[PDB]
């Protein structure tokens, strides 16, 4: 029922609500919308803050569960993060919890 | 400090310490030279001298040009890349500049080479 967005090492998570079982999820190629597919045969489109902007229903509804979806990689952003040569990593004593 | 990237989130860019107080930077029209305008503390004085330092895109130092006046304010290349205008203390100087072209002459053929907009 619920999908839990958060950005790196902030102290909280947006446990935001859904109409239906949320089977599969995929970010837009520019990062600005998270699109969700539902067991109810609907795909819906949510912005990076979690507001819902667009819906499509497959004619038949829950007859046709959406078991996976994928945004096409074909835009300028695919080389973004394709230039790294960092030689070291983060390290921590013991595993923490993130609240709410 | 200066930093030259391949794209807006290149996390392994070219790193440069110019060793001077920088006021501004400009590529030449062909993108083959970066000019850096600034001033450096003079070697025997509590006084600053105006300099332009020229760099390759890969951060190798091509040369240094001094200019007379209180401060260099700003920097800009001619559209042909054969002059650079230096705004300094109510004057504009113009440095002539003689490119190190990829060229040579052999048996009454001239060989000249250039980068292209479309290759």
């Amino acid at each position: 029922s619920d999908f839990g967005l958060w950005s790196p090492e902030q102290k909280s998570v947006s446990k935001h609500k859904s109409s239906s079982k949320i089977i599969c999820c995929s970010w837009t190629n520019d990062g600005q919308y998270l699109a969700l597919g539902m067991f109810n045969g609907i795909i819906s489109i949510r912005n990076k803050n979690g507001e819902e902007k667009v819906k499509i229903e497959r004619p038949g509804g829950s007859l046709s569960p959406i078991w996976s979806i994928c945004w096409n990689p074909s835009s300028r952003w695919e080389s973004f993060w394709m230039n790294r040569e960092n030689e070291d990593a983060e390290d921590v004593i013991v595993n923490r919890y993130i609240q709410e | 400090r200066c930093q030259i990237m391949r794209h807006e989130n290149d996390q392994n860019p070219v790193l440069i310490d110019t060793g001077m107080y920088v006021v501004g930077i400009q590529w030449n029209h062909m993108g083959s030279v970066l000019a850096v305008a600034g001033f450096q503390k003079a070697a025997m004085q509590d006084k600053d001298v105006n300099i332009v330092q020229f760099y390759t895109p890969f951060g190798e130092h091509l040369g240094t040009l001094k200019v007379p006046g209180k401060e260099i304010s700003a920097l800009s290349w001619e559209g042909g890349g054969l002059k650079i205008a230096l705004a300094v203390d109510s004057f504009i100087y113009f440095a002539n500049i003689r490119p190190n072209y990829k060229w040579g002459y052999c048996s009454n053929t001239v060989v000249y080479a250039y980068t292209r907009p479309d290759r």
